[PDB]
């Protein structure tokens, strides 16, 4: 069968974290859940593992008493509660399952992996982003081709995406991906190009889409007049 | 932690390439059998071999597993194009109750050629500049590969503060293209004369400069 | 750490231990005064230091105190059939003690596991972690608690106001291995005046 | 196949169980120490979930064949699975039966009669109605308190027990039998083995085969009784007719030890005692089991383990907490036993001390016994076991040689005969009762008496089998044998008669090998550990093997006889045919005190 996740999620430093994990059709309610999580500079760790069938937690001396998993057997479905997070909890989990056997050697093996939930937690929460248009000057066009477009500064959380024309522009268009800052935070960049003909008669409008903040910002973009 | 592994392997393609895994004498070497997984950027990792004897359903019968004592080994033959991966050990230890992960190891040879890059620098915008801010913009594009150092200056002496540099990602025509902010206050940005920011690729330096005045 | 650590494992799944290139001296094991009960089969309890092996395989496991007479080679049961097997040639020195207030609380401590049925023997020195619902009828259930279809791992019943014969008791055996090897790890001689 | 079906299924049940009622017990534990309003819920869910686990375990059992296993141990566990009770009905009476034990639980137990002259001061029943009716010396007292006792209870519980009848006689209907008579007798009944079957038929041939035999005793006694209430009370008692019905020490004639003050055959030779002997040593709780311990371990029996002496009630500490008293055991399971007991320094907690820490003893035997190997098919064991050392202990042989009586008491023909009439109350006195409260419940669950001669049937017997006579004659509207502890809460009545003839078997075949030929009212167990080893042998049966198989090897007999009861008496039978030349034996049936 298959494991489904959910999406992306940030939290505060120092909240709960509630993630799920959904099985779809059966073999969840006979075999062990564990839960493995990856972090980008490192190896892969372990937290724990619980069985369903009993309800019994089995988790590992390096992990103290901060996490908790819970099971269903109405809808089948595992939860994960993780409070007081630290600035080392920028990972990914991935709900697995374990399928025992014999042999002299008898080790857990993950044969079952689930999706993967992106919990990424840091400073510089969520905000009203700030939209700045980018106009071409008479000495950065010197042939047929001008460069321009809009900046997203001081915006959270990711992902953000950016449309051009409500998705009329498709050849010329190119998004730049975020980066991190001092202050924990994130900008991008989106530029087009454009025949030098185009400026006076047909516009540009930039339309940014953010779900989390659920804030549409419809910005205007004009040509410099000084230069 | 208690499992190491080796940074970098290399390798041809069409050759023999064996990879080898060391830990400890009670959780590899004490009997313990030991799974072998691949972690795909941009996916999630499957199983590919169980207690070095058995071939699930899905794997190729390219990939040979051996416990040679208290170290496990992994030989596979001919290097297409989805092994650009990396291996882990996974083994229960006893020490730690539970499984623990090891190292992971890069698997890439060189496949980046190069090219000419060009450069663009964007002044700010005038509504940007009553936010109490100045982001100076500098953007690269239609360049092969994506290590570009980025440094600033202007013109007396080296920005080494708010300096950024963003990961490059493929466009459509296989070039990349970056952009590097400068995170500034419109206070000091008039009292200057210039701004410019300098970078280099393969020794080819390419210097723009604008004038706010 | 094998003996006091924070938490111990199961029988399904016990720890395994192996001692090499290291020298020790079990003199301060028996002299503690702590222990409840000792067996050491194969060899004298007093004179097995003096005689030098290849290899210590050491296993740990928690079981109840009316169980720890069922850790013997020549007898049949539950445990000692589906979760460990002793064999004919078993030459270990079994160590156990209670530590009852330690792996126990109140309100009922159901974190240790054990295994009750199981489809036919096993061979002794021989782990089983398969998980798979053990069927008695003739039909397939495909993972449901209904009819003919049973968990073999069930729970304990560790609770720290209970007696004697009934708590849980911590278990270690230590047995030896005769190969074509040199004498890696064994007590050496005693630092007399 | 059957045989590896059927064993996964039962020991499912037998580690399930064992945390069920660990749990179920806890909650117990907690209720009896500090009286809270969250130590009753946690009896109510666990209480709830243990009745939801044994009605669906049931009908899952239901499916497995019966006919198809020759094996022994398995077929007297699966019958006792297979006990669905009240879930064989439908929703609507599987709940009324519960309101209506809930309805019978909460007004016997607040039992209140008091005065018509004020209706202020008034007292409760227990233990209110019992030191009132012990300390009594008044005929027009005990008339009082027995016509206002069944006065005003009497009315509410006859329409509510008229309609506990049919509801159990409609149970036993749709669990294939034919009334809820034949459900206790269902259970004595054994399937298996050839040679040693007991059917229904016989169980009521042989109580009536024993009862011809211990009659002509009952009423040699009754002529004693009656002998020494003449010279009290010549006004009220006269030696033609029955014992009134007031006169019988408690309200309910169960046990007759009120009257041994009063039927003193010989009051200048002074009774032994204890709570003279225990104010200069000071003994306390922790000297009553230390003592009996030191007992049990020189006759054979093992030791109590660790776990008894970590979690037991001792003493009440202050007033701070309120703990009601009732002597009973709990099997936690895994090797825990509890107890409870408040402690006195009188005479009748002496005799207790002993009778329930027998019970222990017995709660050990099957120690490393899952839960289906429990009591057998009666549960009599308890008592039978747990009495026969009591009355070990209570003999002045006994009291001598553990440091505690004086040895100047002798034994002359004049002290010994007071203690076989004081053993006569509460052993002999009750067995007339047990004949005639049994036998009408079990011709009153068939159905060929009407509604209307349940009460002229119930005092007939009465005047011929107890021998009892009634100061007012009640009409079909009182409601009498429905006060009693056992007919309240669906209580078993058959292991009173069975409890009653096995603690003489018992007290005959433990000292029969230890070269003990003298009299049976002198035997000891003491300084014999031979005969613990036979004695113990059979304790860690159970369930396994049947009550007829047991008692083979240590009494010699098939069926229960009353040879040990003419043989423990032979004194007191010898007491009782040289007194009694001018006094008429037996009674007569026309005889009535309100027709004079
Ligand atoms: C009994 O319950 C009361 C309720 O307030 C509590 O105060 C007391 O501590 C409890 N006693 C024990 C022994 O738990
Ligand atoms: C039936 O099986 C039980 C346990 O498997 C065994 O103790 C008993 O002796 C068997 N019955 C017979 C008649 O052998
Ligand atoms: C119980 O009695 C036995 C036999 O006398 C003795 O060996 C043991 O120490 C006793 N245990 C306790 C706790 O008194
Ligand atoms: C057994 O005999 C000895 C010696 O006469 C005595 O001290 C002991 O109390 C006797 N045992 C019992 C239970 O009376
Ligand atoms: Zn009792």
């Amino acid at each position: 069968v298959q494991l489904v996740e959910s999406g992306a999620e940030v939290k505060k430093p120092g909240s709960s974290v509630k993630v799920s994990c959904k099985a779809s059709g059966g073999t969840f309610s006979s075999y062990a859940i564990s839960w493995v999580r990856q972090a980008p500079g490192q190896g892969l760790e372990w937290m724990g593992g619980i069985i369903p069938i009993l309800g019994i937690a089995n988790y590992a001396q390096k992990f103290q008493g901060r996490v908790t998993i819970t099971a269903d057997k109405s809808t089948s479905t595992a939860y994960m509660e993780l409070s007081s997070l630290r600035s080392e909890d920028t990972a990914v989990y991935y709900c697995a399952r374990e399928n025992g056997y014999s042999g002299y050697g008898a080790a857990a093996n993950f044969d079952l992996w689930g999706r993967g939930t992106l919990v990424t937690v840091s400073s510089a929460s969520t905000k009203g982003p700030s939209v700045f248009p980018l106009a071409p000057s008479s000495k950065s066009t010197s042939g047929g081709t001008a460069a321009l477009g809009c900046l997203v500064k001081d915006y959270f959380p990711e992902p953000v995406t950016v449309s051009w024309n409500s998705g009329a522009l498709t050849s010329g268009v190119h998004t730049f991906p975020a980066v991190l800052q001092s202050s924990g935070l994130y900008s991008l960049s989106s530029v087009v190009t454009v025949p030098s003909s185009s400026l006076g008669t047909q516009t540009y409008i930039c339309n940014v889409n953010h779900k989390p903040s659920n804030t549409k910002v419809d910005k205007k973009v004009e040509p410099k007049s000084c230069d | 932690s208690v499992l190491t592994q080796p940074p970098s392997v290399s390798g041809a393609p069409g050759q023999r390439v064996t990879i080898s895994c060391t830990g400890s004498s009670s959780n590899i070497g004490a009997g313990y059998d030991v799974h072998w997984y691949q972690q795909l950027p941009g996916t999630a990792p499957k199983l590919l071999i169980y207690g070095n004897s058995n071939r699930p359903s899905g794997v190729p019968d390219r990939f040979s597993g051996s416990k040679s004592g208290t170290s496990a080994s992994l030989a596979i033959t001919g290097l297409q194009a989805e092994d650009e991966a990396d291996y882990y050990c996974q083994s229960y230890d006893s020490s730690l109750s539970g499984s623990v992960f090891g190292g992971g190891t890069k698997l890439t040879v060189l496949g980046q050629p190069k090219a000419a890059p060009s450069v663009t620098l964007f002044p700010p915008s005038s509504e940007e500049l009553q936010a109490n801010k100045a982001t100076l913009v500098c953007l690269i594009s239609d360049f092969y590969p994506g290590a570009v150092t980025v440094a600033w200056k202007a013109d007396s002496s080296p920005v080494k503060a708010g300096v950024e540099t963003t990961t490059p990602s493929k466009q459509s025509n296989n070039k990349y293209a970056a952009s590097s902010y400068l995170s500034l206050t419109p206070e000091q940005w008039k009292s200057h004369r210039s701004y410019s920011c300098q970078v280099t690729h393969e020794g080819s330096t390419v210097e723009k400069t604008v004038a706010p005045t | 750490e094998v003996f006091n650590a924070t938490r111990f494992a199961s029988v399904y799944a016990w720890n395994r231990k192996r001692i090499s290139n290291c020298v020790a001296d079990y003199s301060v094991l028996y002299n503690s005064a702590s222990f409840s009960t000792f067996k050491c089969y194969g060899v004298s309890p007093t004179k097995l230091n003096d005689l030098c092996f290849t290899n210590v395989y050491a296993d740990s496991f928690v079981i109840r105190g009316d169980e720890v007479r069922q850790i013997a080679p020549g007898q049949t049961g539950k445990i000692a059939d589906y979760n460990y097997k002793l064999p004919d040639d078993f030459t270990g020195c079994v160590i156990a003690w209670n530590s009852n207030n330690l792996d126990s609380k109140v309100g009922g401590n159901y974190n240790y596991l054990y295994r009750l049925f199981r489809k036919s023997n096993l061979k002794p020195f021989e782990r089983d972690i398969s998980t798979e619902i053990y069927q008695a009828g003739s039909t397939p259930c495909n993972g449901v608690e209904g009819f003919n279809c049973y968990f073999p791992l069930q729970s304990y019943g560790f609770q720290p106001t209970n007696g004697v014969g009934y708590q849980p008791y911590r278990v270690v055996v230590l047995s030896f291995e005769l190969l074509h090897a040199p004498a890696t790890v064994c007590g050496p001689k005693k630092s007399t005046n | 196949t059957i045989e590896e079906q059927a064993k996964t299924f039962l020991d499912k049940f037998n580690h399930e169980a064992e945390d069920l009622f660990y749990q179920s017990s806890l909650a117990s534990w907690n209720y009896n120490t500090n009286i809270t309003e969250e130590n009753v819920q946690n009896m109510n869910n666990a209480g709830d979930k243990w009745s939801a686990f044994l009605k669906e375990q049931s009908t899952l059992a239901q499916m497995y064949p019966l006919q198809e296993i020759q094996n022994l141990t398995v077929k007297l566990q699966l019958q006792a699975l297979q006990q669905n009770g009240s879930s064989v009905l439908s929703e609507d009476k599987s709940k009324r039966l519960n309101t209506i034990l809930n309805t019978m639980s909460t007004i016997y137990s607040t039992g209140k009669v008091c005065n018509p002259d004020n209706p202020q001061e008034c007292l409760l029943l227990e233990p209110g109605l019992n030191e009132i009716m012990a300390n009594s010396l008044d005929y027009n007292e005990r008339l009082w308190a027995w016509e206002s006792w069944r006065s005003e209870v009497g009315k509410q519980l006859r329409p509510l027990y008229e309609e506990y009848v049919v509801l159990k006689n409609e149970m036993a209907r749709a669990n294939h039998y034919e009334d809820y008579g034949d459900y206790w007798r269902g259970d004595y009944e054994v399937n298996g083995v050839d040679g040693y079957d007991y059917s229904r038929g016989q169980l009521i041939e042989d109580v009536e085969h024993t009862f011809e035999e211990i009659k002509p005793l009952y009423e040699h006694l009754h002529a004693y009784v009656r002998a020494k209430l003449m010279n009290a009370y010549p006004s009220y008692i006269s030696p033609i007719g029955c014992l009134p019905a007031h006169l019988l020490g408690d309200m309910w004639g169960r046990f007759w030890t009120n009257l041994y003050s009063l039927t003193v055959p010989f009051g200048q030779k002074p009774n032994i005692d204890v709570t003279d002997a225990m104010v200069d040593q000071a003994w306390d709780a922790q000297r009553i089991f230390k003592e009996a311990e030191k007992f049990f371990v020189s006759v054979g029996l093992p030791n109590m383990t660790q776990g008894f002496w970590e979690n037991s009630m001792l003493t009440d500490p202050g007033n701070v907490q309120k703990a009601v008293c009732h002597p009973t055991a709990w099997d936690l399971g895994k090797g825990d036993f509890r107890i409870l007991m408040c402690t006195k320094v009188t005479m009748d907690d002496f005799l207790t001390a002993h009778h329930e820490m027998g019970h222990i003893q017995y709660d050990m035997a099957y120690a490393a016994q899952p839960f289906l190997l429990r009591n057998g098919a009666n549960e009599g064991f308890h008592e039978a076991v747990g009495e026969i050392m009591s009355l070990s202990a209570a003999t002045p042989k006994h009291l001598k040689s553990i440091g505690l009586l004086s040895p100047d008491f002798q034994e002359d023909n004049e002290t010994e005969i007071n203690f076989l009439l004081k053993q006569a109350l509460t052993i002999v006195g009750t067995l007339p009762f047990t004949y005639m409260l049994e036998k009408w419940r079990w011709m009153v669950f068939k159905g060929e008496i009407p509604k209307d001669q349940w009460m002229k049937k119930w005092w007939e017997m009465k005047r011929e089998i107890v021998g009892v006579v009634e100061p007012v004659p009640h009409d079909e509207t009182y409601c009498d044998p429905a006060s009693l502890f056992h007919v309240s809460n669906d209580y078993s009545f058959i292991r009173y008669y069975t409890r009653t003839l096995y603690q003489f078997q018992f007290q005959e075949a433990l000292c029969q090998a230890a070269k003990h030929e003298g009299p049976l009212h002198k035997c000891d167990i003491s300084n014999s550990t031979e005969a613990g080893q036979k004695l113990f042998n059979m304790l860690r049966l159970g369930k396994s093997e049947p009550w007829t198989l047991a008692l083979e090897n240590v009494v010699g007999a098939k069926n229960m006889n009353v040879r040990p009861l003419l043989n423990y008496f032979e004194p007191l039978f010898t007491w009782l045919k040289d007194q009694n030349k001018n006094s008429f034996v037996g009674w007569s049936t026309d005889w009535s005190p309100y027709a004079d």
